[PDB]
């Protein structure tokens, strides 16, 4: 064949960070269909927002948002342990379903999104253009996002260390471990991801009592 | 003066 029908840009939804999390990508040929199983970002969390958007770029910002809709009812559980798939079918007319089920509760949401959506031809070529010429700074925004995700699991399995260890962690060790937290909070509100990564080492030198315990 | 970019080639 010397034609066919592609979705243009690459399809997916806002995850955790400010990130797009692709499902479908760029010059896919349509019909296609495309599942991820995808989980909460905090603790207890009973809702998720679905958010589709359509781009290249890495901060979710900075694609087209298409549209969202809202999944609850989750039973609120450690974060990471709900089991939420995503679907993004597009039919052979261009029409794009977009559907979250969280496996436990069997909840379910969906929403239709029309063809003639998205950025037009112009658009799409300067999304590509725009991508191609921010793809160092993309990357950049992608590493520290993650760093920024690390720097926060550091934060959340330290304080469970503490509150498990209570008593038996001496106070020396405590308030060391306390302000090492303070200072990696601080850094993970910046966009310095080797300061972040420091804190993170200083926080680590601090805490070696507390992981024998 | 603030400057401004040109397009993207």
């Amino acid at each position: 064949v010397l034609l066919l029908d592609v979705t243009p840009l690459s399809l997916g939804i806002e995850t955790m960070g400010g990130v797009m999390t692709t499902l479908i990508a760029k010059n896919t040929t349509i019909p296609t269909k495309h599942s991820q199983v995808f989980s909460t970002a905090e603790d207890n969390q009973s809702a998720v927002t679905i958010h589709v958007l359509q781009g290249e770029r890495k901060r979710a910002a900075d694609n087209k948002s298409l549209g969202q809709f809202n999944l609850d009812g989750i039973n609120p559980a450690p974060r990471g342990m709900p089991q939420i798939e995503v679907t993004f079918d597009i039919d052979a007319d261009g029409i794009l379903h977009v559907s979250a089920k969280d496996k436990n509760s069997g909840k379910e949401q969906k929403i239709t999104i029309k063809a003639s959506s998205g950025l037009n031809e112009d658009e799409i070529q300067k999304m590509v253009r725009d991508a191609e010429a921010n793809a160092e700074a993309d990357r950049k925004f992608e590493e520290l996002v993650q760093t920024r995700n690390q720097g926060d699991h550091l934060l959340h399995s330290t304080r469970k260390q503490v509150e498990e260890a209570g008593d038996k962690l001496p106070a020396d060790d405590k308030t060391a471990i306390e302000s090492a937290l303070t200072a990696l909070e601080t850094a993970l509100k910046g966009e310095d991801k080797a300061a972040i990564e420091a804190k993170m080492q200083e926080l680590a030198q601090v805490s070696q009592k507390l992981m024998e315990i | 003066r603030p400057r401004l970019p040109r397009p993207r080639p």
